[PDB]
RNA sequence: AAAGGUGAAAAGAACCCCGGGAGGGGAGUGAAAGAGAACCUGAAACCGUGGACUUACAAGCAGUCAUGGCACCUUAUGCGUGUUAUGGCGUGCCUAUUGAAGCAUGAGCCGGCGACUUAGACCUGACGUGCGAGCUUAAGUUGAAAAACGGAGGCGGAGC
RNA sequence: AACCGAACCUGGAGAUAGCUAGUUCUCCCCGAAAUGUAUUGAGGUACAGCCUCGGAUGUUGACCAUGUCCUGUAGAGCAC
RNA sequence: GCGAGAGCUAACUUCCGUAGCCGAGAGGGAAACAACCCAGACCAUCAGCUAAGGUCCCUAAAUGAUCGCUCAGUGGUUAA
RNA sequence: GUAGGGGAGCGUUCAGUCCGCGGAGAAGCCAUACCGGAAGGAGUGGUGGAGCCGACUGAAGUGCGGAUGCCGGCAUGAGU
């Protein structure tokens, strides 16, 4: 029981909500919007609904594993 | 493990409620309306600390003007009179002289109208 | 769940030694008789993305390749 | 009672901005190939050390320090004179 | 720590409104009533002096103020706006002109209404208050 | 007859708390008069010449006070403690 | 669907009083009936009895400040506690909004239940720790009021 | 089988919900934005712009003066 | 507010430029009053000076001074 | 000082360890003018009748006024 962990080893987590301390009402999330909502999804490579950068870029060459030499 | 509310909510509540005695009707018996009344009370407390400092100055000034005019002097002329003769009195104090001690206030009057001449 | 690799980004993006991200310049498939010959030359090529676009690509292929 | 239109505009239109004018001003250091004026015409004529693309763009040829020559209106020249 | 006194006095004084401009007399009276002029002055108590008014009927009014100065009452029923000119008010019931001005110049809550009391208007030369032996106060700017 | 920014009224043999003064239990503090609490009266320079004498009686922490601030429809609540330190002072000036 | 609790032990209250009864007051038992079978504690809303100070000329988001009156004295004779009279001052809360006392939303009241989490041996930073040009095991095996083994694998090591 | 432009029961099922509500303990520090372009996009989202924390630099920023170059508005003018 | 378009040189109008404020700003003033004028609130005080704005009574502070003006309640809302 | 970022903490259950209380009476409940910068924390007294505080450490079903939220009790309308 004598022992204690290192200062800065363990930060206590974020408990969002829990009063005007504190992150009041909206728990970081901001006001309204798709970002506000609670669902699993967007995800990460979704820009606008637009037409994605990666989709606009030219593909080059096939793919081959070949042999790799250990240096 | 689970952790019910047990005991905390009622303690908070009683705290508010016990701040709130003497409040009219539900304002002193229902938690929410207590807590609420109390927010507005907050405003009123802070404000009125500053404001009572505003109010008492006023009072002193009233009394001073009165005494001033008993002996045929306006207040403003009485106060430049005092600053001229470099008498340096609080108006709290000036009021109390004016109200409590007649002859003395009189003396300050004569000194001030002299400083005016 | 192991984060998957964004297969679109396979043939169009490159990781670098330092840790920047590359791709090939664009407009080279029927915008030709334009031309100009120095454009056509300058386009078939390759190049580094401006910057804002780096994080996403990095997240596209976790293995770098 | 109410109305039903019908008119419109034939207008609206304009063209995306053409960021023109001088980019390099009087008394400014200059790397080789730094651009100094974007212009529609011969507004600013090349002097010594400055060449001129087809855009009538003036770009400096050999480093140095920028100098403006206004030869009495409508005939003006920009040049580079190196320091020392 | 600042002085709060005790209402001991009941001070009574007689003002003659004869030949005096109405508003000004109204100020002298109103003020003597409210308390200011009293070095001790304390607001949440009424410390004013009792004020008898005489000769209200001879009050001065800066021309052409009679025929033009209008007082307005309202009754609650439609078409209730009843109006009467200074001259009219002054012949019918002068005391109510003085009362009306002075009452305008007191506060309007509980305490002020309570202050109306210590006003006692009479028109003409005499009053019934000689038992209070009130002390006379001159109309002056001072 | 003044300290921490503010005049006070003294006569003789009276305790008075003022803001915290340097010193300790039994210390002595002299003060320049502003006005003579008595006969013929004196004020101004004549008063400053006369002097006042007073023993530091005690150090104290003033009555507690909470500090509440509030602003509507902002979720702005502020609760804070407060205590105002003073020094109690018996008087026996000339 | 809701539902739980006399007492250590039924010793579950013989008998007397009012009442048709219900209910209660005694007595007796019990350590305690301040545990009596509508039986552990028994908060709040909400309903009443009694007492203090108060209110029948009064315009009010009900507070807040200041003072006076009465009352009271177990963190209490002062920085008081309760209560009040009068003056000054004062547009409920939340949400949503360019803008809320708004005649915009929600809400009878109080009590309880009630909302940013878990997972992977994933990704990427901050902090910390152990080893350090190296670092680490997974399944599993054995042991197991503990842990040890286990190098398969994975990460660095060179880029283009 | 007391509400049928497709009955009712259970299940998929915590369907989806760029929408509306709601989001609970305290103090201290800094502190925005409602602009740009792009979007089957217009009350949504991507990237900039603006906020904060940390690590780097080390006066590079700020204002104001001096110097120098750029300008076609105010006015005015009628040379087209 | 200033600079323009649109609009009827209308709108508590619409769309841009620009400064400031509100937004997210309490305090004094403008009766009341996001925006205007003064002014950016760490806490305590029954202390002193000022800003805009004010000093007959409600209401803190000159029923101030001197030279004039208006007599119409103009003051206390419009024009040919 | 709003969204938001950052910092130091208060309180709740359970867990390990230490301290240690408790029928000469625990937790819970009730009153209160004391304490702390705030979450909050003690002193005394009344209740109750068998369990529990403090400290350090660990893990959470961990803190409510809102959701026409859910269950429950009791008000208003009304002696209508
Ligand atoms: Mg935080
Ligand atoms: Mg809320
Ligand atoms: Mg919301
Ligand atoms: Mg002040
Ligand atoms: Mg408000
Ligand atoms: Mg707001
Ligand atoms: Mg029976
Ligand atoms: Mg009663
Ligand atoms: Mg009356
Ligand atoms: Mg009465
Ligand atoms: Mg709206
Ligand atoms: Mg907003
Ligand atoms: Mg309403
Ligand atoms: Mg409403
Ligand atoms: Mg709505
Ligand atoms: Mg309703
Ligand atoms: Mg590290
Ligand atoms: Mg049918
Ligand atoms: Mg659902
Ligand atoms: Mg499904
Ligand atoms: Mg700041
Ligand atoms: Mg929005
Ligand atoms: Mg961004
Ligand atoms: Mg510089
Ligand atoms: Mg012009
Ligand atoms: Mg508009
Ligand atoms: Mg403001
Ligand atoms: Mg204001
Ligand atoms: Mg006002
Ligand atoms: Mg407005
Ligand atoms: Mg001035
Ligand atoms: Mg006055
Ligand atoms: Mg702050
Ligand atoms: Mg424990
Ligand atoms: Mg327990
Ligand atoms: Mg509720
Ligand atoms: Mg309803
Ligand atoms: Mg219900
Ligand atoms: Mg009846
Ligand atoms: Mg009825
Ligand atoms: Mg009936």
């Amino acid at each position: 029981h004598d022992l204690k962990p290192t200062p800065g080893s363990r930060k206590d987590r974020k408990r969002v909500g829990r009063g005007p301390g504190g992150t009041d009402k909206t728990a970081g999330r901001g006001h309204k919007g798709q970002k506000s909502r609670s669902g699993a999804g967007k995800g990460a490579f979704f820009e606008g609904g637009r037409s994605r950068l990666i989709a606009r870029l030219p593909k080059r060459g096939f793919n081959n594993v070949g042999t790799t030499y250990e240096v | 493990p689970r952790a019910k509310t047990g005991i905390v909510r009622r303690r908070r509540h009683k705290k508010v409620l016990k701040r709130a005695k003497g409040f009219w009707g539900s304002r002193s018996k229902q938690y929410r309306n207590a807590f609420q009344t109390l927010l507005n009370a907050a405003t009123y407390e802070y404000r009125d600390r500053r404001n009572k400092k505003r109010d008492f100055r006023r009072l002193w000034i009233q009394r001073i003007n009165a005494g001033a005019r008993l002996h045929g002097m306006n207040y403003s002329t009485f106060i430049n009179g005092l600053k001229r003769a470099n008498i340096d009195l609080n108006r709290k104090v000036l009021a109390d002289i004016a109200a409590r001690e007649p002859e003395a206030f009189k003396a300050l009057v004569d000194a001030s109208r002299n400083a005016r001449q | 769940p192991k984060m998957k690799t964004h297969k679109m980004a396979k043939r169009r993006i490159k990781i670098t030694g330092t840790g920047k991200v590359m791709a090939f310049k664009s407009g080279k498939r029927h915008q030709n008789t334009g031309k100009s010959g120095d454009e056509i030359r300058g386009k078939g090529k390759g190049f580094v993305l401006a910057k804002a676009e780096w994080a996403r690509m990095k997240l596209m292929l976790p293995r770098g390749k | 009672a109410h109305k039903k239109g019908v008119g419109s505009s034939k207008n609206g239109r304009d063209s995306n901005p053409k960021y023109l004018g001088v980019k390099k001003f009087g008394g400014e250091v200059v790397k080789a190939g730094n651009i100094l004026v974007r212009q529609r015409g011969t507004k600013f004529k090349a002097g010594q050390g400055v060449g001129m693309g087809r855009d009538h763009t003036l770009f400096a040829l050999s480093d140095g320090k920028v100098v403006f020559i206004n030869k009495g209106k409508g005939a003006r020249f920009i040049s580079i004179e190196a320091a020392q | 720590k600042t002085y709060i006194p005790k209402n001991d006095e009941q001070n009574w004084v007689v003002v003659d409104a004869s030949g005096v401009p109405l508003g000004r007399l109204a100020t002298l009276i109103a003020s003597r009533i409210r308390g200011k002029h009293r070095p001790d002055f304390t607001p949440n108590m009424i410390q004013g002096d009792f004020v008898v008014v005489i000769n209200a009927a001879q009050v001065a009014l800066t021309g052409k103020k009679l025929d033009d100065k209008v007082y307005t009452r309202y009754t609650g029923y439609q078409g209730g706006l009843k109006t009467e000119t200074a001259r009219e008010a002054l012949s019918k019931h002068p005391e109510r002109v003085i009362e009306h001005a002075v009452f305008g110049m007191l506060p309007k809550g509980r305490q002020g209404r309570a202050m109306h009391t210590r006003l006692k208007v009479y028109a003409g030369e005499t009053h019934p208050h000689s038992a209070q032996k009130p002390q006379v106060l001159k109309t002056q700017p001072l | 007859i003044q300290t921490g920014g503010k005049q006070y009224r003294v006569s003789e043999g009276d305790v008075i708390r003022v803001e915290s003064l340097q010193g300790e239990a039994g210390d002595k503090v002299e003060l320049k008069a502003l006005f003579v609490g008595g006969e013929q009266t004196v004020f101004g320079e004549d008063a400053g010449k006369y002097t006042v004498q007073a023993e530091v009686v005690e150090h104290g922490r003033g009555k507690k006070i909470y500090i509440r601030k509030y602003k509507s429809g902002v979720q702005y609540r502020r609760r804070t403690g407060h205590r105002q330190n003073f020094t109690a002072i018996k008087i026996l000036g000339i």
